[PDB]
């Protein structure tokens, strides 16, 4: 999905960049 | 970095990290003053960190220095990432020296097959999650216009390239944002993103820097 190559915590999906997703306590 | 290697000490010179409690992004130092990166990690308060090898280590080398103007391009679009580039303008010059020095803007955009080298700590695992102390260093070829629209279609601009492989097992990944794409000694890519990290088909995805020299040359000229 698209997804920046930030680095970045979340606990939701919604944290994240535009089609990351939070995979275990982190976007990608 | 995803299958890279350890970058030998005294390599990228030109590689920062910045830090916001935490590294987040990479960027690459352009003059004394000026560190490009990627729009997507801009941040109000960001700390540039110049110099580093190992970033959970104090070495004795490091320079941290407060970015004071944070610029992103004017037309950057968050949802697309196209114009996926910024800007940092130091609080102070860095003291170039043996470990910390410049890289080039492009003199031309490059050609489909040249080699480069990307750097980064960012996530070294396609699956999971390890992320290195050590910067990590990838060489890479940069992809026809073709087999990158091909890969993602109807998601690459014209200010974006695909430097990586077809095959997989070897790309940047979450952490390597902001990064460098260097290519015959010249700045050409930015890491911006890809769907997952090593993915077969996937490879990365980087802003193109042979588009913005002018605006970067504006930009540095008027502030
Ligand atoms: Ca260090």
């Amino acid at each position: 999905r698209i997804c920046p190559r930030i680095w970045m915590e979340c606990t939701r999906d919604s944290d994240c960049m535009a089609k990351c997703i939070c995979v275990a306590g982190h976007c990608g | 970095i995803v299958g890279g290697y350890t970058c030998a000490a005294n390599s990228i010179p030109y590689q920062v990290s910045l830090n916001s409690g935490s590294h987040f992004c990479g960027g690459s130092l352009i003059n004394s003053q000026w560190v490009v990166s990627a729009a997507h990690c801009y941040k109000s308060r960001i700390q540039v960190r110049l110099g580093e090898h190992n970033i959970d280590v104090l070495e004795g080398n490091e320079q941290f220095i407060n970015a004071a103007k944070i610029i992103t391009h004017p037309n950057f679009n968050g949802n697309t990432l196209d114009n996926d580039i910024m800007l940092i303008k130091l609080s102070s010059p860095a003291t170039l020296n043996s470990r910390v020095a410049t890289v080039s803007l492009p003199r031309s955009c490059a050609a489909a097959g040249t080699e480069c080298l990307i750097s980064g700590w960012g996530n070294t695992k396609s699956s999971g999650s390890s992320y290195p102390s050590l910067l990590q260093c990838l060489k890479a070829p940069v992809l026809s216009n073709s087999s990158c629209k091909s890969s993602y279609p109807g998601q690459i601009t014209g200010n974006m390239i695909c430097v990586g492989f077809l095959q997989g097992g070897k790309d940047s990944c979450q952490g390597d944002s902001g990064g460098p794409v260097v290519c015959n000694g010249q700045l050409q890519g930015i890491v911006s993103w890809g769907y997952g990290c090593a993915q077969k088909n996937k490879p990365g995805v980087y802003t193109k820097v042979c588009n913005y020299v002018n605006w970067i040359q504006q930009t540095i000229a008027a502030n």
